[PDB]
């Protein structure tokens, strides 16, 4: 039933009696249900170390898993690049879910094609789709270039995607002009961050490959920096805004800000801003080229290194404060200029935030997971804060990546009780957060269910999520915040001593009981 | 907009296309015409769609995987091959249900078997031998495992069904083979038919020499509705109180017994017919079982359907059905009676998958709306035999629309609110077009029913009548 | 007793039953405390319509006020001048609290000097000691400026201000030519924002009175803008970033937010940043001035108007969507300016949120409080929202501000149920919300003591507090956001639409009882 | 040294005017431990100067906000304008068992918020009918007191008669308490017109009352706030010694154990300054001795508890040392894990009336060497106890101003410093490790044996964070 004045949605509409009454008969009529006790019986199992044991033994089962595949970092690459729409060579169900992965995050359009190869492509190749496909995505879409990765069908079949694509120029549905760089992007190596570097290094060997005998290093005065897959606007955004405030002359290859975070007008906007063409095809005229996340953009730079013979730089992401430092004193010293009063002091009220904010954070205990180059910089940040990095969780992260946290905790004791896991997924992480319990976690939104599972074994257990990461689909707008620079570091920050505070107001606000401790100043 | 414009606004938006293209796409474009009484005459649907055009379908997988097995709530359903199919399509769909997730129930976990390149070239059989002994391991209290197929396992070459023969055996476990890999069909239509099969082989007739269940002449089944944001409960709610006995829930909230309870059933109660006619077929041919289309969305259609399913009993089910209807008018009449003067003349375009883009018509209309387009990503020729007679006059209806093609059907018909998916959602906005999701109802619902009848209510005039959609012009432009 | 290497501080320390049992021991022998059935039938009452009735029938009695005194106001409006020591002439007790509530709500150094009389100078006046503290204090700190305010026992004995100062600079206390603008600042008239009103009028007067004849308006092509009473760093920021934007001459009276926001960076700066004098003594011959906190600035309108002839526009405070638009297109009529893209994309982004949010956002209701330009123009936002204010609770308002706030609620259909209270408390608000119970409180940290009320009742009663406003000292860093403005109105959006999603999250985190609504995608 | 301490002192000196230079030299000193009286070397509990930035507050807050705001029970009115309970609202961290709101009030607010027109026709009318509605809409407390500002003795309102006639009406305990803030020149008279506001109202309302029954082990805690818990991690070490802790003045502090007090055996002073007042009364009204005890760290608490326990008999000193047994592994293990972290470490301390030399011992117990330390408010025989607790040509500066202690810290350099949250921010941006050391930084207990391992574990948190080696920028 409803009362007109005051509806009730899902929840809380099916606690109603009547609707508890008719769920309660489903369940003893016809679901031949595990007895409560069992079920309780197993979920306490679950939640130990000798279930952790059996857990950390699987090699074939992988459950809830922290990585996505590569065509998915292939079109985030494609869609930084002026008028140019992502095209995935392959079957169409994955460019639906790429869309649809990248909507629920960014809450903005997504546009990328795909050229439909059905059993037919199975049995005699994908060749006819790429032509017919390739002619009607730029007539009907009129993008200025389509940027071509591949779906696990394409790649298992062995398509030629240079023959095809040739020879669609060839025969007339596109003109021999038009660009069309391509990349493999097979979904069974690496991750999603892989497609993003494949890609990357595709358009950059497409505009620049063949054009080298004109080319001088540093004759354009400017620094390249390549971003990779990055998914908070924050970020494209406080990089710009440093190198400016700098003075310093830069090109950001793979630019998908403006399409990203397009106005509500009253117009649709397929493409927005993005980097130019003729960026890529100057970009060997650059001092040098600075790559932001550089665990995964090692193809990228063997390309940049072997061929537009920059010396690109050792640094590390420029998350947190030694490694923000870092990397302006690096840009200083390749672009000769100094670094400005304002970044300095935006550095001091950094450093001010943290002689405030030390006495809450100190000794905290975190599990964490993402991407590589992101979960470092967030591990040297909790270093620096005097947290503890206790469970550190990275799904394609690989053994040399490993090593270098392994040392970078080393390097501090507040890293004495830390682990790095690769290749392991949220349920092993589960079990870590039960066997060894942690303050909190930091990760994306498929985090919540641990949460969740923390606090079924009871309130003293529960392990309470911070949302930083990819993907997050349960909050709105946080796609718009930083994690990289002063500015990211002083978000990060703020958002771990609040969540230390909100859990303690909530653990103190029993009258009588804990709210002797629920003081006004903290 | 008279039947002339809408023809004139077909050819004119595809003048754009090659000429292969526009030819094709013209058979799937139509001005409504009820008299017609075979729609293939008007257009055409279920065909490959045409490359680089944006389509929004999906593929195989989803239909079998995200539609049809991954409801069930007490098995374990694994995305077999590599990481992306799975953990793009982890809870993405509100299929609600009531359990311990991770302990007795799995909905909204992930399981895989992370295919690298070693899995690609030497097969994946072996590994998934040993997956199957670790959900076991790890999960024994599972009531059955699914192997969902994603692209490569057809291409490689595996043989699953083999595995699931020789495993189920060993450990006298139900395991279901589904081939749904991606490149079969041309939607997620065929993964509906591949899944309705596969239960049919492997599960459905189990129980079929077990004449233990105890059965009433009031047994039915819910078939084809998938509990989004409850919509199945806020139906069964409606069935029972009626006198029926709701044995099984196909596949929303659906546990693995009670599908094995459904061949014991009197009646078999269609709300999908497009992704469950074939096992509701099978199961007349092979029970005796006979089966109705159905329709919960707004009070004209419920109502309607109570009475047309009252009518196949006694006397008795036919008198609680009156009392039923009894009970909840004054509940739907007073949801119209609040939002029928909010959202009256205010026209609609839908677009849907293979069942909501005709069901929900007449839900629209019990509150003054008009839908003028409406179109679905994988309907057939049945489908659309059933929506002519449902849409008005020169309606503009389209098949597979490609996102150019509705994007300029928008720009032109200028609707009051517009019904799709997440794919669609953000576009429109920006043009300051109110949007309703209707696949995942915008995270609210149900709109099954009579409660859901409200929810629907509140919902379209919270967005169509939100002051947001005043503001979109800055005033000094 | 203590564990080590796992040290209990007060919450959880006094949990142990050792602890547990010794407080029931004193409780028991020595406190005759009331039972605890009686207690509890007295707060069930306190929650109740007949309390309310009771509660609001008070004359004498005022409980949890939701205001402070006019010296703390005079004194963060001397703090925004450069170079420019606050001096309160009075009991040096004021000046202690002054110092530390700043300090508590900014996490910064709060200088301010009294001249410390007592009950000496209660008998004979206090002269010599603003004789011997300007002196003191003009030695010791060297300040470029002394703004003068005043604590009660000056105002009662009528300490002659003016006669003071002109005596100290007659007999040589300290030079003629130094500044010492004063303004009377009486704690029992108005509230905090009067005394911000009246010292920045003294100010004003002390640098442009006697010195009109040589000005003529709009001769220095600027814009004076008056911040009043402010607590966000941010809100500094944004006007002179969109003035910025647009190209727009300015002029910021009052401007502490570099000396609210030094770095740490190995030294202490008493001052920094600051409205100049010469930006002071300039100001009349600015077009025209803004005050962006009219309802407070009343006594400054007057003399910005009587003497400088400016025709100070009607503007309400710049929040939310209308009254930023409104701000921006009187700046470019004033100024002759264009407002640029950049903050037409802007604005065109803040209604994008507002389309992605409005479902969860919509009819939600509010409790709120605060000063009145801030209040109203937070009432304004919500309904802009499609959001209910319910209670709306301003404790230093007045009856014709109550009468404007009104007709905004009567011309939008989400203000049907809203009431507007006026010298009302938090004690007011706390019946409130018990018996007209909102979703949300909207407020400052001292709104924490009524949520643990609300939850005492029950879970299902409970209101949670959004902390918005000032002070709060229970959370960090926090002063550092936004509220007015396109920025400020995308950070209140974010922070309410996630307030919503986060409790809801909480609510549906039960498994297999309310975890069926726990979705990954909101 | 002595010379350089001296040095540095007229050094500083400088910058005043030569009116200011006289009066601030007598309240700087070069510590002299053999000296007996130390008015001879520094003297205090003098006006401030004008002008200086004194840290000090005033008589309301050191009654209403020390002495009987915690007492949780009652509830107590900031009589006057909105200001001064408002910004004293919750500030101090006097800890409490109770349902506030209901039967305790200690974090509420109550005000007359007086507007001009109760300044110019008097607030006696006012404060009368505030009485009645304290009492219909808070029926379970068990008395008022009137905590006077500024105004109420400048307008010549009769706050006494208010009490006496109102609390005669209604038969309910009415405290008139006179701590306008013009009155002494700290908080300090606000401590003693607060303990006489006790002694003239309170506490003898059960002088001839004998329903309650004493045993010759009850004492009372004088002078502990509960800060943090302070108290209840003293009042623990004394119950397991055998005693029986009657009352606790005021940290969770109901009215009826004050009204108990005068049948206890012993009052135990921690909080001299605050508090020596009432306990010098009741050893001569009613014949109740006092001693004084400090309970900072392992050395002092062992120290205390002896000395308590042989006023006692041969049964409350046995357990006296099943007490110290019991925690010695306790507290060598904090000495053990965080002494070798802060041995050698200097600390410059400022603090009010009691900790600038009750926690000396304490730092000494983790091998750190306090170089400097001063009161707002002591007096001279608070700085008696002062120089025999600190070491010899070290630094003590009474009422400092802001200039003193910013320039003695940079001539001296600390490692650490301890005061208050006026101080707290400005050596943050120098570099300097800083503690709270009133409201312990939102942290505490440090009473007992049980705080020592809090106050350990958090002098080396924030004296080693990482944050300290990152202030100057690699490229300054
Ligand atoms: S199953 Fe089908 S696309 Fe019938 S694949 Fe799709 S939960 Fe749609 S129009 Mo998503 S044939 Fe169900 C459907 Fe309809 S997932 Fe849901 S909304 S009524
Ligand atoms: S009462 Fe005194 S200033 Fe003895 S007014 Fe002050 S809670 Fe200090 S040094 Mo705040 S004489 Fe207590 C004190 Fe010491 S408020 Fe606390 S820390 S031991
Ligand atoms: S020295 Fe002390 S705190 Fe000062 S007033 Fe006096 S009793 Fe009080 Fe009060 S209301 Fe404001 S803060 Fe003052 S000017 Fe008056």
């Amino acid at each position: 039933s409803q009362q007109v004045d005051k509806i009730k949605a899902s929840y809380p509409l099916f606690l109603d009696q009547d609707y508890k009454d008719m769920l309660a008969k489903k369940r003893d009529g016809f679901e031949e249900k595990y007895p409560q006790d069992k079920i309780d019986e197993v979920f306490q199992w679950t939640t130990t170390k000798e279930y952790q044991e059996l857990n950390f033994q699987r090699e074939a089962l992988t459950v809830n898993p922290a990585k996505a595949c590569q065509p998915l970092g292939a079109v985030l690459c494609a869609l930084g690049f002026e008028k140019t729409m992502p095209y995935v060579h392959g079957s169409q169900g994955c460019v639906a879910y790429f869309r649809s992965y990248f909507n629920r995050h960014f809450r903005e359009p997504v546009s990328c094609v795909s050229d439909s190869m059905t059993e037919d492509a199975a049995v005699f190749g994908g060749q006819q789709n790429m032509k017919d496909g390739l002619q009607n995505c730029k007539a009907t879409y009129k993008p200025d270039m389509i940027a071509v990765s591949t779906t696990c069908m394409a790649e298992v079949i062995g398509d030629d995607l240079n023959a095809f694509i040739n020879n669609s120029k060839k025969e007339g549905f596109i003109p021999d002009e038009f660009p069309v760089p391509f990349a493999h992007t097979p979904s069974f190596v690496g991750s999603h961050v892989t497609g993003w570097d494949n890609m990357f290094e595709g358009i950059a060997r497409y505009f620049t490959l063949k054009s080298m005998d004109d080319k001088v290093v540093g004759s354009n005065k400017k620094i390249n920096i390549v971003p990779g897959f990055e998914t908070y606007l924050g970020n494209f955004r406080v990089i710009k805004r440093m190198l400016s405030e700098m003075g310093v002359g830069y090109s950001l290859l793979s630019d998908p800000e403006e399409v990203l975070d397009t106005p509500a007008d009253g117009q649709f906007r397929m493409y927005a801003g993005g980097t130019t063409q003729e960026e890529m095809k100057d970009a060997p005229n650059a001092l040098n080229t600075v790559l932001l996340q550089p665990w995964h953009l090692e193809k990228t730079k063997k390309f940049v290194e072997g061929t537009w013979k920059h010396e690109v730089p050792k640094l590390n992401i420029p998350m947190g404060l030694d490694w923000t430092d870092e990397f302006l004193m690096k840009v200083s010293e390749i672009s000769g200029q100094p670094i400005p009063a304002s970044l300095t002091k935006e550095r001091g009220r950094l450093v001010d935030m943290m002689t405030d904010s030390h006495t809450w954070l100190h000794g905290k205990r975190f599990a964490l997971w993402g991407d590589p180059d992101f979960v470092m910089g967030l591990v040297k940040f909790l270093l620096e804060l005097g947290c503890e990095p206790v469970h550190i969780l990275c799904h394609n992260g690989n053994k040399r990546w490993k090593k270098a946290v392994d040392a970078i905790l080393a390097a501090s004791p507040y890293g004495k009780n830390a682990t790095v896991y690769i290749g392991k997924d949220l349920w092993h992480l589960r079990s870590l957060v039960f066997t060894d319990k942690p303050d909190f976690m930091i990760g994306n939104s498929y985090g919540k269910f641990i949460q969740r599972d923390t606090l079924h074994k009871g309130k003293e257990f529960e392990v309470p999520l911070i949302r930083i990461g990819f993907p997050i689909f349960d909050r709105h707008h946080l796609h718009r915040s930083t994690t990289l620079g002063y500015e990211g570091a002083m978000q990060i920050l703020t958002t771990l001593v609040n969540s230390i505070l909100e859990r303690l107001d909530e653990e103190t606000r029993g009258m009588q009981a804990t709210d002797y401790n629920h003081d006004l100043v903290r | 907009m008279s039947r002339e414009e809408v023809e004139s606004l077909i050819q004119e938006v595809l003048e754009v296309y090659p000429e292969k293209a526009r030819k094709d796409r013209n058979k799937h474009l139509a001005v409504n015409d009820p008299a017609v009484t075979q729609s293939k005459k008007c257009i055409i649907s279920n065909k490959k769609s045409q490359p680089g055009l944006m389509t929004i379908r999906g593929c195989a997988y989803a239909g079998s995987k995200g539609v049809v097995w991954g409801p069930i709530k007490d098995m374990i359903h694994i995305s077999h091959g590599p990481v992306g199919c799975g953990q793009y399509s982890r809870a993405g769909r509100r299929n609600y249900y009531i359990g311990t997730t991770g302990v007795n129930a799995f909905v909204t976990m992930n399981f895989t078997s992370d295919f690298q390149e070693k899995d690609i070239v030497f097969g994946g059989d072996k590994k998934l031998a040993k997956l199957i002994d670790e959900v076991e391991t790890l999960f024994p209290l599972n009531k059955g495992i699914s192997v969902q197929s994603e692209c490569p396992i057809g291409l490689i070459g595996d043989d699953i069904e083999s595995v699931s023969k020789v495993k189920g055996a060993e450990l006298s476990k139900t395991i279901v083979p589904v081939r749904c890999e991606g490149f079969r069909g041309v939607s997620q239509s065929l993964g509906h038919h591949i899944a309705n099969d596969a239960v049919r082989d492997w599960v459905l007739g189990k129980r079929d020499e077990d004449t233990t269940f105890a059965s009433t002449p009031y047994d039915v089944a819910i078939i084809g509705d998938y509990n989004i944001g409850g919509d199945a409960w806020s139906s069964r709610i409606l069935l029972e109180e009626m006198g029926l006995r709701c044995v099984a829930q196909w596949s929303g909230d659906g546990s693995i017994s009670e599908i094995e309870l459904t061949p014991k059933v009197k009646l078999n109660l269609v709300h999908c017919y497009r992704s469950m006619n074939y096992i509701s077929r099978h199961m007349e041919e092979k029970y005796g079982i006979p089966w109705m289309e159905y329709n919960f969305f707004g009070p004209t259609k419920t109502i309607e359907s109570l009475r047309a399913i009252a009518a196949k009993f006694d006397e008795s089910i036919q008198k609680k059905c009156e009392e039923v209807i009894a009970k909840y008018k004054p509940e739907w009449e007073a949801v119209v009676a609040k939002y029928r003067p909010r959202l009256e003349g205010k026209r609609v375009m839908l677009y849907i998958g293979g069942l909501r883009p005709r069901h929900v018509i007449g839900a629209y209309e019990d509150l003054g709306m008009e839908v003028v387009g409406t179109g679905y990503e994988f309907a057939h020729n049945d489908d659309y035999d059933r929506t002519m007679k449902e849409m008005g006059d020169s309606t503009l209806l389209y098949d597979d629309v490609t996102g150019y093609e509705f994007e300029e059907f928008v720009k032109r018909i200028k609707p009051d609110l517009i019904g799709s998916g997440i794919k669609e959602k953000f576009i429109f906005q920006k043009m300051g077009i109110p949007f309703r999701e209707m696949h995942s109802w915008d995270y609210s619902g149900p709109y099954h029913g009579f409660d859901g009848f409200a929810i629907f209510a509140r919902d379209m005039d919270m967005t169509l009548n939100n002051p947001c959609w005043k503001k979109l012009q800055a005033p000094w432009e």
